[PDB]
């Protein structure tokens, strides 16, 4: 099978700048090389064909080159609607493969997650399970570390970390992580804590409770 | 306007692993039999991965390793319409399901894509979420929302106080957990002193199990500020 190796995994720039997306071919593919963009919950939309033509329609900004197994995508200048994931597909044979995907994403300034800690609810609790959440708030760039604590003992296994796509207005990111125990394991234990690192705290942050207390 | 060219799918869903489903896309704004169709599909959360392909004439089909042997792609060129026979099904075919037009008479390079379809795949039954308040309790904002636990299959939608509460609302995506159930929370940052005077609800509905379950989200009894 042809294998497609996109470049970088994620490129982060400001409107207006130039971004150049690459897509490396395991063998020839006679050039028919292909480009789609895709934002969350919409369906792919084609970019480039196969002899690196501009589909019509797209706009001008948008073009592709390459030959042989090395292929480019540029934008010469970024809009806001740019920001998306970009994939590349070899249409030469069977089986088609595409690439494994290059988000382009809104540069901003460092913002430092504000952190916040959930214990179970009461309603919860009696329904027989405990989830602990610890929300990371409106952060930039996307790398944070979230570990639990539970009477001092780091855990693993037991917890699931979700994010939300950029904000549309202030392009941060938010991050759950949520700690799931049985309610027999959450009564065995009395202090709770999240410990986040970011690159915008000067030092790791940590939000805990004692489930002996309001 | 006709000139739309529009390839609108049906016949996903729910199904067992071992279960058997066939999809249906029916095109149009051009002339079907002209053109090489194929079915992409897309996981959760990951990339794009082609599944098959016809011909115009439709006599010769071809199709990934990965769905070789228990799926069959077909047309029906008198009805505008183009399947894919999904037997043997396994958990790792959950996907949306996407039918697509090749470009040109050579090549399946896909040009006009449908909206796509959730195919879910998974020995759960159809259950409504349970709904747990994050209650509230930093520069005079407070933090508050609702965690949307154990539901099947995806999606759930979440609004605030009826769609009125928009501003600072994260919803996250969900999870599948080792039940085989999903999870999510949503949160809204909002003024500490609209705590106790402002009602919050947090709106969720899920559609394929009809339920709609709206939770208030106050501070703890226990809290008194």
């Amino acid at each position: 099978d042809i294998v497609l190796t996109q470049s970088p995994a994620t490129l982060s720039l400001s409107p207006g700048e130039r971004a150049t997306l690459s897509c490396m071919t395991s063998t020839d593919i006679d050039d028919d090389m292909n480009w789609y963009q895709q934002k969350p919950g919409q369906a792919p939309r084609l970019l480039i064909s196969e002899g690196n033509t501009l589909r019509p329609g797209v706009p001008a900004r948008f073009s592709g080159s390459g030959s042989g197994t090395d292929f480019t995508l540029t934008i010469s200048s970024l809009e806001p609607e740019d920001f998306a994931v970009y994939y590349c597909l070899q249409s030469f044979n069977v089986p088609l493969t595409f690439g494994q995907g290059t988000k382009v994403e809104i540069k901003r300034t460092v913002a430092a997650p504000s952190v916040f800690i959930f214990p179970p609810s009461d309603s919860q609790l009696k329904s027989g399970t405990a989830s602990v959440v610890c929300l990371l708030n409106n952060f930039y760039p996307r790398e944070a570390k979230v570990q639990w604590k539970v009477d001092n003992a780091l855990q693993s296994g037991n917890s699931q970390e979700s994010v939300t796509e950029q904000d549309s207005k202030d392009s941060t990111y938010s991050l759950s992580s949520t700690l799931t125990l049985s309610k027999a394991d959450y009564e065995k234990h009395k202090v709770y804590a999240c410990e986040v690192t970011h690159q915008g705290l000067s030092s790791p942050v940590t939000k805990s409770f004692n489930r002996g207390e309001c | 306007e006709i000139s739309e060219v529009q390839l609108v799918e049906s016949g996903g869903g729910l199904v067992q692993p071992g279960g058997s489903l066939r999809l249906s896309c029916v095109t149009s704004g051009f002339t079907f039999r002209k053109f090489g169709m194929s079915w992409v599909r897309q996981a959760p959360g990951k990339g794009l991965e082609w599944v098959a392909s016809i011909v115009t004439g439709g006599r010769k089909t071809y199709y990934s390793d990965s769905v070789k042997g228990r799926f069959t792609i077909s047309r029906d060129n008198s009805k505008n319409t183009l399947y894919l026979q999904m037997n043997s099904l396994r958990a790792e075919d959950t996907a949306v399901y996407y039918c697509t037009r090749g470009y040109s008479s050579t090549s399946y390079a896909m040009d006009y894509w449908g909206q796509g379809t959730l195919v879910t795949v998974s020995s759960a039954s159809t259950k409504g979420p349970s709904v747990f308040p994050l209650a509230p309790s930093s520069g005079g904002t407070a933090a508050l929302g609702c965690l949307v636990k154990d539901y099947f299959p995806e999606p759930v939608t979440v609004s605030w106080n009826s769609g009125a509460l928009t501003s600072g609302v994260h919803t996250f995506p969900a999870v599948l957990q080792s039940s085989g159930l999903y999870s999510l929370s949503s949160v809204v940052t909002v003024p500490s002193s609209s705590l106790g005077t402002q009602t919050y609800i947090c709106n969720v509905n899920h559609k394929p199990s009809n339920t709609k379950v709206d939770k208030k989200v106050e501070p703890k009894s226990c809290d008194k500020s």
